[PDB]
């Protein structure tokens, strides 16, 4: 029997594989559902010096 | 830095054993991951286990 | 002013205890566990942050 | 302490019958679909029937149409599968298995993973 393991490793750190999804349009200064990276949340995002 | 398909793997109905832990085999492609490790082997089957 | 601010301090730091789940953070743990075994985590946030 | 377990085998008459349970501890049985297998000497393990999980589609293999019955009980957590106009064809190990479905369709028909297995109860027709 052919056994493959598959170990996924999650830290906080740049992703480089993933799964098949579209990704969108950005919009500023508006209250938003964001997902950066992986990272997902709400929130209004503002330019940063 | 690839794109992972785990529909592919999952949908196959051709492999004997799709143990997942800590992550739903149905969200594979919903979540991402900074790296994936990759053993492929073969083993007896009461071992499988 | 030094103790109310310690007080508030703490209670901002105690978000970042996992309380004996898999991670601190409520959205991650949403995103990655079905319902079913997504609750039993977030108890243990409600219990660790109540 | 996830367990599948098999019953209801022994020896019988061809042209008799006998009835087979399949007991889950552990998980609650009603959320996966169900098959029975069987292995028969000198014989790779086929698909004798299998039923969803609420119950609403089932499948039998060919040479047992009009003869097995499967069901499952969601309450008391177990699946049944009663065997009439037996043969000497069927004797075998039978093994229950639980999985989900891994493709698009409500039946099934087609083969796939199967998550859980039991130990197998023995069915012999001979005479």
């Amino acid at each position: 029997y052919r056994v493959v393991v598959l170990s996924f490793e999650l830290l906080h750190a740049p992703a480089t594989v993933c799964g098949p999804k579209k990704s969108t349009n950005l919009v500023k200064n508006k209250c938003v559902n964001f997902n950066f990276n992986g990272l997902t949340g709400t929130g209004v995002l503002t330019e940063s010096n | 830095n690839c794109v992972a398909d785990y529909s592919v793997l999952y949908n196959s109905a051709s492999f004997s054993t799709f143990k997942c832990y800590g992550v739903s085999p149905t969200k594979l492609n919903d979540l991402c991951f900074t790296n994936v490790y990759a053993d492929s082997f073969v083993i007896r089957g009461d071992e499988v286990r | 002013v030094n103790q109310n601010a310690q007080a508030l301090n703490t209670l901002v730091k105690q978000l970042s205890s996992n309380f004996g789940a898999i991670s601190s953070v409520l959205n991650d743990i949403l995103s990655r566990l079905d319902p079913p075994e997504a609750e039993v985590q977030i108890d243990r946030l409600i219990t660790g942050r109540l | 302490q996830v367990q599948l377990q098999e019953s209801g085998g022994g020896l019988v008459q061809p042209g008799g019958s006998l009835r087979l349970s399949c007991a889950a501890s552990g998980f609650t049985l009603d959320y996966y679909a169900i098959g029975w297998f069987r292995q028969a000497p000198g014989k790779e393990r086929e698909g004798v029937s299998c039923i969803s999980s609420s119950g609403g589609r089932t499948n039998y293999a060919d040479s047992v149409k009009g003869r097995f019955t499967i069901s499952r009980d969601n309450t008391k957590n177990t699946v049944y599968l009663q065997m009439n106009s037996l043969k000497p064809e069927d004797t075998a190990v039978y093994y229950c298995a639980a999985w989900e479905a891994s493709r698009w369709y409500c039946p099934l028909q087609f083969s796939a993973d199967f998550s859980s297995w039991g130990q197998g109860t023995q069915v012999t027709v001979s005479s």
